[PDB]
């Protein structure tokens, strides 16, 4: 598993835990759920590049305490 | 391999480590990869987001950071790519700033976060006393309304697609 911090413009700090190989698609939908807004109403970025659903934390080379920014999808 | 990069590579490794864990929102700082796929800590591709409430707001300006063998004794070379319209940015794209000068305000202890935040403040708070380019300077000084359009136009042209 791995620890990831999801932050946004409003500084909303929400931490998570997901396996190193788990489909990031899940957490993508998860945050939208935890929050309370439509799925395609938020965009997730990491190291600049946008995070795709079929992506893998092992592919992105993510690590503990890492951060993932979230911007209202436009 | 640059066997003369021992100290820098060490310092850049911890620099990258500290950035991942915590860095300003909207910013980007990642090392480039070598011909094959090796991580090149001596050459970073960064991104500075325009500050909110300013004509730069919403823009995401890219610049490359280049470190020399003697770093952190000497500061990295910063250059916006492509060149940016701003009075303290040379036509070549090189950014003019005090903390990026060895003979001035640069201290080996200055972080990449500090450099990037320093450059972000320079965007909306230029230094007309020491202009790097003629055009942006002349416009800023002779027609600020026009200066604002250019900046807003530039911010729109570099907004995250």
């Amino acid at each position: 598993y791995i620890k990831l911090k999801v932050i946004g413009q409003d500084s909303s700090e929400i931490h998570f835990k997901v396996k190193m190989t788990t489909h990031l698609k899940k957490l993508k939908e998860s945050y939208c759920q935890r929050q309370g807004v439509p799925m395609n109403s938020l965009r997730f970025l990491f190291e600049g590049q946008r995070i795709a659903d079929n992506h893998t934390p092992k592919e992105l080379g993510m690590e503990e305490e890492d951060v993932i920014e979230v911007y209202q999808e436009q | 391999g640059s066997h003369m990069s021992g100290i820098a590579l060490s310092r850049l490794a911890q620099e990258r480590k500290a950035w991942r864990k915590d860095h300003p929102f909207g910013f980007v700082a990642v090392p480039t990869k070598n011909p094959d796929g090796t991580m090149n800590l001596m050459n970073w591709e960064c991104a500075i987001p325009g500050k909110k409430g300013t004509p730069w707001e919403g823009g995401l300006f890219k610049l490359r950071m280049l470190f020399k063998d003697d770093y952190p004794s000497s500061p990295p070379k910063c250059k916006f790519e492509p060149p940016l319209f701003h009075p303290n940015v040379y036509p070549s794209g090189t950014v003019c700033l005090s903390i990026l000068e060895e003979d001035k305000d640069w201290r080996p202890a200055i972080t990449i976060k500090q450099i990037l935040l320093g450059i972000q403040e320079l965007l909306n708070e230029p230094n007309i006393q020491d202009p790097a380019q003629a055009e942006a300077y002349t416009i800023y000084c002779q027609n600020r309304v026009e200066y604002e359009k250019r900046v807003r136009a530039q911010a729109k042209k570099f907004a995250p697609s």
